[PDB]
């Protein structure tokens, strides 16, 4: 559409020091008539190199991406989000990459357990077959495939180890 | 078998308790002790008078002799007790009691519990014997094994009684008229398992059995999970000991001919609403105690609630059950002005539940006290939560014919709905419904018919809907497609009403709905919305096997898409069901769908459809189902109709959660001797149930600057608003004997205080004096505001003992409060695009959710409360130690959330004391104490104002 939107959530301390975070809310139906949007944040003080950089994407081959910066520069830490609708075989499918470059240690924490701790325990709360590993050190991937309306087969690939599901019949159709 | 001129003495005593299961933790009941005599009339009879009784209440752990004296408010009850009591007996069955009407029903089935014991109906020779067998509890399958003793002529006798095979168990509900029996739970789990064995020494002399002992053992075993997740109990004892016979003089019978009726208990009347589990409202002065806590609830809930409103309204509540619509009405003549008492007495109206909160209202009403929004949010609650009675129903009928009903049609909409709610509670236990009930109902529909008034017919259906019964099939039809010829005489809009009113019906009688609706969806003339209903409702009965065969096969050549999608979809998602409600029809439905092909499956978003999601958890026995059903039309894109509902199951059984349908037929047609009815064409329609009751309808037909400069000028001069309101949630509960003639208690109370105050004033400057809207939206607006929204939700859930003047048992409270401020400013200019906030931040540590859990085990009577934690404080390298524990062990948790940008942090803190270490299940992982706070905390940067400021537009 064009416009913008600024928010300023400001704290004003006793020293009069700047405190606070700045966002800027930008939009656009950039490159082909695909919608766009963006998210930048910075903090008020004029010391600050941190800042938070967030893109949305709307591409014409039915995806949808969208990448996140935080950090030094919006630049030290990043994750994008990926996802596309299609055919993989003759058979509507869907598509989502989970991807992510330096994450602060913390995070990293969250991340290792999830993947190392969490997703065996739910793969096997949901009893899915367990091939030997799925390729990428740095991503997760999901592909649904409806094999029917109702019937869906479903992979999910992690950095170490590829789940995996087929015939699940649903309540719905895809 | 009592020799008439004979007294038997014997000595008695018995208690119940309640609590877990388990050695150690703390348990609470009621005792007695009594001496009695038992003097052998001519005619079958005997008088029982009791000579001695010391009663007393049970309060520690279990075993241990933690009784002690129940003191005061008692001796007008023991007085009672000591009053002879005739009652006739023959062959060991006893058959009807006597006792003065000053001796209450209360003293009547505690004597019906002793003579419980002396009921034994033995046969001669067989050793071991069966039958359905009278008793305090009701008449339950009893079985005998008669034995030799050694002493000579003594026989050992043992009964035992399947509680739960009774041809008739006495017992009283509030609060479950909406549950619907789930066979299928049922066959997974029994929630109350109730057993009780009577262990006798007898002798048999030719006068007839007499007892020498008796030994009493009674468990209820409630399970509110799955029945290995934990328990609670009510254990029972009796033991009665035969100490001497005696020959008595000269007669002169000194016992009452008052006829109390049989051995079976005897429910006091109005107990189940006048008989609190948790407060004693009898013997105390009833207006004062209303006075008191109705002062403190209005007085304290002014910036923020109280921990303690929502107990209080419960006691509130508890008292005004006590009183009559003439105190009810002194009460308001006082209050009446003062706006804060008078809406917290018409918040606890609705609460009470009693038919004297009805003629209240009625009378309120009728003298134009009301206003018509008070009116509407009241004759709503009071009607639908009343535990309905004849004069209910009769209070109800005459509010219909209120002027200030009648001329407001808001209000009378919601009252003729209400009283179709209040005929399904009142019927919901009965086999079948009396007739004049439904009269007022089907009278306003054949008068709607008669008027050929579109609007009324639609209201008396969806009442009817509400009713629910059977008696009312015969009116409906009238008013269904396909009845004969057909009659083309009512829109596709009251058709559709008339198949939706089937459903309540059908939870009572659904072979009979199946036979009404089946022909409907299979006639292939008939139009697809009512069809695609006709299959909505056909579903929703469990259908069988067969028949959801003969809908599968009649798709294989359907000529209408729009029905054969949305069948379609209903049955492959059905069959999908992994919740046990669902089961059977799911099944049923697995079957179906082999007989066609997968084709419908491909239809897309123009076609009807219906979507079933369900889940169930093993453990709690408890799970959730949804469904959402889209009609679409051939006309066009938007749907010609849109509903989605949620239910639950628990405890063997579910119920409709909350329903919301729109319906938007002249929408989609503006987008793309007899007398017909002229069709009001709403644009759109839309409805909201709950409970499987429909609350509230409403429709958008054609609904397509003094009054503001007013409020501006308000505004300027400031304003105060406070709004609170008191409600309960959900009450439930379930009264019933136990083996000692004083009720069991099963009840869960869940209410709620919302307190929420804005004060507000508004500044503006070079306003043009002749302000517009548009002026305004062109300012800059300077709003000031300190306001507060805070509530507190209480739910308790007790399982005990319970009479008039002595309540004990086990309880545990859950308690939640939450509540944020603001104060600040809020500066707006709509044209400028430009949003800004200037609020206080948080100085100090502030609480902003805070949440308790605490089991208990108590004793109440006049006197006050004793109470003891459930878990005792104390019983009998770091890991082990905590792990293999014989005792609670606090666990505490607390997690942060910091916030740069503010200088604060949002933290969540927990302390845990639970029962998790006696046994791996659920019940004891939520009983014992809990502690848990979100709170938001400074550091010492010390914000002055915190800014939130939006700019969309060019700048
Ligand atoms: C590693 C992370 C794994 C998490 C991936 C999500 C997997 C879904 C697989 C699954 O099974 O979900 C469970 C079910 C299918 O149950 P069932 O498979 O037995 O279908 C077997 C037929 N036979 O429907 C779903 O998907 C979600 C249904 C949404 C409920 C609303
Ligand atoms: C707008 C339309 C007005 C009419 C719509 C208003 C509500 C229904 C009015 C007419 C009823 C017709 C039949 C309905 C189902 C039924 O009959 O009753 C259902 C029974 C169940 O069986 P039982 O035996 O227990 O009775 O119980 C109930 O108490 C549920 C009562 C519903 C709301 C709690 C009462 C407090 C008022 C709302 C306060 C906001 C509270 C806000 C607090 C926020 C919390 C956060
Ligand atoms: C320590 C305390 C112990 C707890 C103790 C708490 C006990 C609480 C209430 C339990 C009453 C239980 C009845 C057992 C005997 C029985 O069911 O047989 C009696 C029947 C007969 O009824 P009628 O003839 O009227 O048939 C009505 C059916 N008709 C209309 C078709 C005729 O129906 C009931 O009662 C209904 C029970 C389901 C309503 C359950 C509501 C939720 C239960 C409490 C969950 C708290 C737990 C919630 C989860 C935790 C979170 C809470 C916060
Ligand atoms: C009651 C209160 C709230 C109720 C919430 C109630 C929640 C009730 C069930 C939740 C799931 C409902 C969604 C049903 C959609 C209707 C339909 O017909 O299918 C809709 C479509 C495809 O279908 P099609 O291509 O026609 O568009 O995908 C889905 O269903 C959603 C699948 C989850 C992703
Ligand atoms: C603190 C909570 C402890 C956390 C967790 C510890 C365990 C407590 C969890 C309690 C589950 C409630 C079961 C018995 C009490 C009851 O029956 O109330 C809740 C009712 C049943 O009532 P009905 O369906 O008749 O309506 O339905 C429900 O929505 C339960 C839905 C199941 C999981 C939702 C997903
Ligand atoms: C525009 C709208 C205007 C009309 C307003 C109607 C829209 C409002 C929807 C209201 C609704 O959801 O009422 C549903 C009722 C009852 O459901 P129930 O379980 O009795 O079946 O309680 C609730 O959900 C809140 C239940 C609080 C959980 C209680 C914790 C433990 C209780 C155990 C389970 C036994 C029961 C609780
Ligand atoms: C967030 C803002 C939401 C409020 C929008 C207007 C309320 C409305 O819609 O007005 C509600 C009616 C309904 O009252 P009834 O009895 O019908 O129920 O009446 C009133 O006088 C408004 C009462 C409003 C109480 C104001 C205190 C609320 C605190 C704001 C939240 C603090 C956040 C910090
Ligand atoms: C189906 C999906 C859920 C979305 C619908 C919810 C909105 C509402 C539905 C019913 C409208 C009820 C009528 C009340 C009329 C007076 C107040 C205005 C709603
Ligand atoms: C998480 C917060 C609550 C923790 C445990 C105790 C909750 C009792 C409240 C119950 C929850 C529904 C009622 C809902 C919350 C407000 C009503
Ligand atoms: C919740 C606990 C938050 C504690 C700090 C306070 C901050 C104000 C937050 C209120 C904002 C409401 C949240 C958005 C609504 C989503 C349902």
């Amino acid at each position: 559409s064009k416009p913008k939107v600024v928010i300023v959530l400001r704290a004003v301390r006793a020293d009069g020091k700047q405190q606070g975070l700045q966002t800027t809310l930008y939009y656009g139906l950039t490159s082909n008539g695909l919608p766009k949007a963006k998210i930048v944040a910075v903090e008020l003080s004029d010391l600050s190199v941190w800042k938070l950089c967030a893109k949305f994407r709307l591409s014409a081959h039915m995806k949808a991406k969208a990448a996140i910066g935080w950090g030094k520069n919006c630049q030290q830490y990043r994750a994008m989000l990926e996802a596309s609708t299609g055919n993989l075989q003759s058979h509507p499918a869907a598509r989502v990459d989970i991807k992510w470059g330096r994450l602060p240690s913390s995070l990293q924490r969250a991340k290792n357990a999830l993947l190392e701790n969490g997703a065996p325990v739910i793969a096997s709360k949901l009893e899915m077959e367990i091939m030997p590993k799925a390729n990428q050190k740095h991503q997760v991937s999901v592909i649904l495939a409806a094999m029917t309306p109702r019937r869906m087969n479903i992979i999910v690939k992690l950095p170490k180890v590829t789940y995996f599901q087929q015939g699940i019949l649903l309540p719905f159709t895809f | 078998q009592f020799q008439p001129g004979k007294v038997y003495r014997y000595s008695y005593d018995a208690f119940s308790i309640s609590g877990l299961p388990e050695p150690g933790v703390n348990r609470a009941g009621l005792s007695g002790e009594m001496k009695i005599e038992i003097h052998g009339h001519t005619h079958n009879q005997a008088t029982l008078k009791i000579t001695q009784v010391n009663l007393k209440y049970f309060l520690g752990p279990w075993p241990s002799d933690s009784f002690y004296p129940l003191t005061g408010g008692y001796d007008h009850f023991i007085q009672q007790l000591e009053v002879p009591v005739r009652f006739d007996y023959s062959a060991g069955r006893i058959g009807d009691i006597y006792a003065p009407p000053q001796v209450t029903d209360t003293a009547v089935n505690i004597v019906r519990g002793i003579l419980n014991l002396f009921q034994l109906s033995l046969k001669k020779n067989q050793q071991t014997f069966e039958l359905q067998e009278t008793g305090v509890e009701g008449i339950c399958q009893t079985t005998y094994v008669v034995q030799e003793g050694y002493r000579t002529n003594e026989m050992a006798v043992v009964k035992t009684k399947d509680l739960n095979n009774c041809d008739h168990k006495v017992y009283k509900t509030m609060g479950t008229a909406y549950a619907e029996r789930c066979p299928t739970c049922q066959k997974m789990n029994k929630n109350l398992r109730s057993t009780a064995v009577y262990n006798y020494a007898i002798f048999d002399e030719p006068s007839g059995y007499i007892i020498k002992s008796a030994h009493s053992e009674e468990i209820q075993q409630l399970s509110v999970f799955d029945i290995k997740e934990g328990n609670v109990v009510i254990e029972s004892r009796q033991k009665l000991i035969l100490e001497g016979i005696q020959s008595a003089p000269a007669a002169s019978q000194a016992a009452s001919l008052q006829n109390r009726g049989g051995l079976m208990y005897k429910f006091p009347s109005s107990a189940i609403t006048k008989m609190s589990s948790l407060f004693v409202t009898k013997g105390k002065n009833l207006e004062s105690e209303i006075h008191t806590v109705l002062k403190h609830l209005v007085e304290n809930n002014q910036l923020s609630v109280h921990e303690d409103a929502p107990a209080k309204f419960l006691r509130l509540t508890a008292f005004l059950r006590n009183v009559d619509a003439g105190v009810l009405q002194s009460i308001w003549h006082k209050l009446h002005q003062q706006k804060d008492y008078r809406r917290w007495i018409l918040d606890a109206v609705p609460a009470m539940a009693t038919s004297e909160a009805l003629l209240f209202l009625k009378r309120t009403l009728a003298s134009e006290q009301l206003t018509s929004a008070e009116a509407t949010q009241i004759v709503a609650s009071t009607l639908s939560n009343q535990q309905a009675t004849r004069e209910s129903l009769s209070y109800a009928r005459e509010l219909l014919n209120t002027s200030f009903i009648r001329n407001r049609p808001i209000l009378r909409k919601t009252a003729v709905l209400g009283y179709g709610s209040l005929v399904f509670r009142y019927c919901a236990n009965t086999v079948s419904c009396p007739d004049e009930l439904l009269q007022p109902l089907h009278d306003l529909l054949s008068q709607s018919s008669d008027r050929a008034k579109e609007e009324e017919i639609v209201l008396a259906l969806k009442a009817l809907g509400n009713a629910g019964q059977p008696n009312s099939i015969k009116k409906i039809q009238r008013f269904l497609p396909g009845q004969g010829k057909s009659l083309d005489e009512y829109s596709t809009r009251v058709q559709a009403e008339a198949i939706m009113a089937l459903r309540n019906i059908a939870k009572r009688d659904p072979r009979k709905v199946q036979e009404i609706v089946l022909p409907i969806f299979l006639n292939v003339a008939i139009k697809s919305e009512l069809r695609i209903r006709s299959c909505i409702v056909f579903f929703e009965s469990k259908p069988s096997v067969a028949l959801v065969s003969m809908v599968a096969v009649r798709l294989r050549r359907e000529p209408n898409l729009q029905v054969a999608s949305f069948v379609y979809s209903q049955m492959r998602s059905l069959s999908r069901s992994s919740n046990p409600e669902f089961r059977d029809v799911a099944a049923a439905c697995s079957v179906a769908i082999k007989m066609l092909g997968s084709k419908l499956d491909r239809l897309g978003c123009r076609y009807s459809k219906a979507v079933h999601v369900d889940t169930f958890n093993a453990r709690t026995m408890a799970g959730v189902s949804a469904d959402y059903f889209r009609i679409n039309s051939p006309s066009g894109p938007l749907p010609r109709a849109v509903a989605a509902k949620i239910r639950g199951q628990g405890m063997g059984y579910a119920s409709d959660i909350v329903e919301f349908g729109l319906r938007a037929e002249g929408l989609q047609e503006l987008l793309y001797d007899w007398k017909s009815v002229p069709e009001e064409r709403p644009l759109a329609s839309g409805y909201v149930k709950v409970h499987g009751q429909e609350v509230v309808f409403a429709e958008l037909d054609k609904k397509m600057q003094e009054q503001i400069g007013a409020v501006v000028s308000k505004l300027e001069q400031g304003m105060d608003v406070l709004l609170t309101k008191g409600y309960v949630v959900s009450e439930v509960r379930y009264m019933q004997p136990v083996c000692i003639g004083i009720p069991m208690d099963l009840n869960l109370l869940v209410s709620g205080v919302t307190t929420n105050r804005a004060n507000l004033s508004a500044s503006f400057s070079s306003l043009p004096a002749d302000m517009k809207l548009a002026d305004l939206l062109a300012t800059n607006i300077e709003l000031r505001v300190a306001a507060t929204t805070s509530m507190s939700q209480h739910a308790v859930a007790i399982m005990g003992l319970t009479t008039d003047l002595a309540k004990a048992g086990m309880q545990t409270h859950y308690k939640t409060s939450a509540g944020l401020g603001v104060n600040g400013k809020i500066e707006m200019n709509a044209r400028e695009s430009n949003f800004k906030a200037s609020l206080k931040p948080f100085q100090q540590k502030t609480v902003v959710v805070l949440s308790t859990m605490e089991s208990i085990v108590f004793v109440r009577d006049p006197s006050g409360s004793r109470i003891l934690p459930v878990l005792p404080p104390k019983m009998t390298q770091k890991q082990i130690h905590d792990i293999m524990t014989a005792r609670p062990v606090m666990r505490r948790k607390q997690s942060c959330s910091k916030s740069a940008a503010l200088s604060s942090k949002v933290c969540f803190s927990a302390r845990l004391r639970n029962a998790a270490f006696i046994r791996n299940a659920l019940l004891y992982k939520i009983t014992g104490d809990y502690v848990s706070k979100v709170y938001v905390q400074p550091t010492s940067s010390k914000a002055q104002i915190t800014k939130v400021e939006l700019e969309l537009q060019a700048g």
